[PDB]
């Protein structure tokens, strides 16, 4: 029943304030400390800080000390990480974990979802889709190229194709923009009988492409 | 404190024995030998503060630190004062001394840079009196009693035997870390018996003595010695299975991308293993640098298979000033490096 339940995913640019938040349920929240941690793409768990919810006391890793602000209110059962200005470095995933320090104990039963951290000057822009079209199986796809922030959602034929698709991770490209593509595998002489339709949807740019994927 | 895992990503198969690695830069253990009992501790200053003594508190709170040196100094200014000239005016003294004893017992217990939970132990907040000079005062150090036990709970300690401040966690793609195993050796509520850990000092290990489905994870080592917690680097368990080699595919730019500028070509790596593979691009059998991006899926769930994309991007101008396009392709499976070749002009 015992549950941390954090903010949704964050896009921001750099210099921005930013205020993230963790909710505590199924326990008193006042009773048990709740520690800030980060993990970067690749790159593994960082330690940032911790609350005491019962009485505001906090203390920080020196690395991140002076950069974020750790406050909780215990009246809504809530702690918060702040940033007065962030910076492309602060991009991450952030978690909030309960402490469990009895006696010998000190460890992190329950933790929160995670919240994103998107560091970025990049505004929002909608993606360009351009087929890979197909030359006894035929691969065949899409790109969906030069989009900010992530994600976009790819489907077949209206989702009705699922077998064999492989939509690739996002690679962020030096311009700022990310890039996809997604293929899938068909039988080859499906290619003169079936239309392949690749559904794009980019939500922050209300952006949705519908594109026909012809062999040539 | 440094946690280095070993292996970093290792390949394992169903019903498979599993033991991952975590060393330590320093030693995570702490305590054993001769004790922090706090019932007894708080019990018998409880008993003494009866026998000596609305409190006014100031407006400053203090931490356990300061608190607990308050209340040793103010034993201390008795005591420096305190002439004994009959028998109440000696039981008072000797009892002042079995409160000094107790308080600075239950300090250097706590007050110690080695103390693992000391800074979690300071966020608390403790109330101080606004004047401490006479034996009436004690009643403010009675009333902190409870919240004194509280903290004292998060550093208690009885038996000589030591404990390893050091964890475990796994973790699945896009799901938060979830403890498996805490002080070296714990097993967590819920957690598999197929799942063990044992260690001491700066070596601990984690076992899976018949690895299952749901076993293929990452695991994290995380040491509590020490403030900053630090974790280790992660040991990825990924599923073995019999060497595929890839099905490539080579993807000319679309006319609508190559009318706005740019050509982007795709060549494609289909459900191969192991996941290591490298992609070379040629154009007129020159080998390309540079203006390549490579993306791969995660393992898949029923084939234990990866794909891999790799994309050269060129300006309209660089793509039509070549003819052949080409993607060569090494891999394990493979017994010669394969090449998925286009011209330009279809």
């Amino acid at each position: 029943e015992v549950q941390l339940v954090q903010s949704g995913a964050e896009v921001k640019k750099p210099g921005e304030s930013l205020k993230i938040s963790c909710k505590g349920s199924g326990y008193a929240f006042t009773n048990y400390l709740i520690e800030w941690v980060r993990q970067m793409p690749g790159k593994g768990l960082e330690w940032m800080g911790v609350i005491n919810p019962g009485s505001g006391g906090t203390n920080y890793n020196e690395k991140f000390k002076g950069q974020v602000t750790i406050s909780a209110d215990k009246s809504i059962s809530t702690a918060y990480l702040q940033w007065s200005s962030l910076k492309a470095s602060d991009t991450a995933m952030y978690y909030c974990a309960r402490w469990r320090g009895e006696g010998y104990y000190a460890y992190f039963d329950v933790w929160g979802q995670g919240t994103t951290v998107t560091v970025s000057s990049a505004s929002t822009k909608g993606p360009s889709v351009f087929p890979l079209a197909p030359s006894g199986t035929a691969a065949l796809g899409c790109l969906v190229k030069d989009y900010f922030p992530e994600p976009v959602t790819v489907s077949w034929n209206s989702g009705a194709l699922t077998s064999g698709v492989h939509t690739f991770p996002a690679v962020l490209q030096s311009s700022g923009l990310y890039s996809l593509s997604s293929v899938v595998t068909v039988p080859s002489s499906s290619l003169g009988t079936q239309t392949y339709i690749c559904n794009v949807n980019h939500k922050p740019s209300n952006t949705k492409v519908d594109k026909k994927v012809e062999p040539k | 404190i440094r946690l280095t895992q070993s292996p970093s990503s290792f390949s394992a198969s169903t019903g498979d024995r599993v033991t991952i690695t975590c060393k330590a830069s320093q030693s995570v253990d702490y305590g054993g030998g001769n004790h922090l009992r706090p019932r007894d501790l708080i019990s018998n200053i409880n008993v003494i503060v009866l026998e000596l003594k609305m409190c006014e508190y100031a407006d400053e709170t203090a931490t356990i630190v300061e608190f607990l040196n308050r209340w040793i100094t103010f034993s201390q200014s008795i005591i420096s004062t305190l002439t004994p000239t009959s028998s109440s005016t000696k039981k008072t003294q000797l009892q002042l001394e079995h409160l000094l004893l107790d308080l600075q017992m239950i300090l250097n217990g706590i007050n110690n840079y080695k103390n693992p939970k000391l800074t979690r132990m300071l966020t608390f907040k403790f109330y101080m009196p606004k004047k401490a000079t006479e034996l009436k005062h004690l009643q403010c150090l009675e009333e902190e009693l409870k919240p004194l036990e509280e903290v004292l709970n998060l550093a208690q300690s009885k038996g000589g035997g030591g404990d390893s401040y050091m964890n475990w966690y796994q973790q699945k793609p896009g799901k938060a870390p979830k403890l498996l195993i805490y002080a070296a050796s714990n097993l967590e509520s819920g957690v598999p018996s197929r799942f063990s850990g044992s260690g001491s000092g700066t070596d601990f290990t984690l076992t899976i003595s018949s690895l299952q489905s749901e076993d293929f994870a990452t695991y994290y080592c995380q040491q509590s010695n020490e403030d900053p917690y630090t974790f280790g680097g992660g040991t990825k368990v990924e599923i073995k299975r019999t060497v595929a080699a890839p099905s490539v595919f080579i993807f000319p730019p679309s006319d609508e991308q190559l009318k706005s500028g740019t050509a982007s070509v795709v060549c494609l790596l289909n459900n191969f293993y192991p996941r290591e593979a490298k992609v070379q691009w040629k154009v007129d059998n020159a080998l390309q640098s540079g203006n390549s991006q490579e993306s791969v899926t995660e393992q898949d769930s029923k084939d234990s298979t990866y794909s891999l994309s790799s994309t050269l991007t060129l300006s309209k101008a660089d793509y039509e000033k070549h003819k052949v396009y080409a993607c060569e392709v090494t891999h394990q499976g493979l017994s010669s490096p394969v090449t998925k070749s286009f011209n330009r002009g279809e």
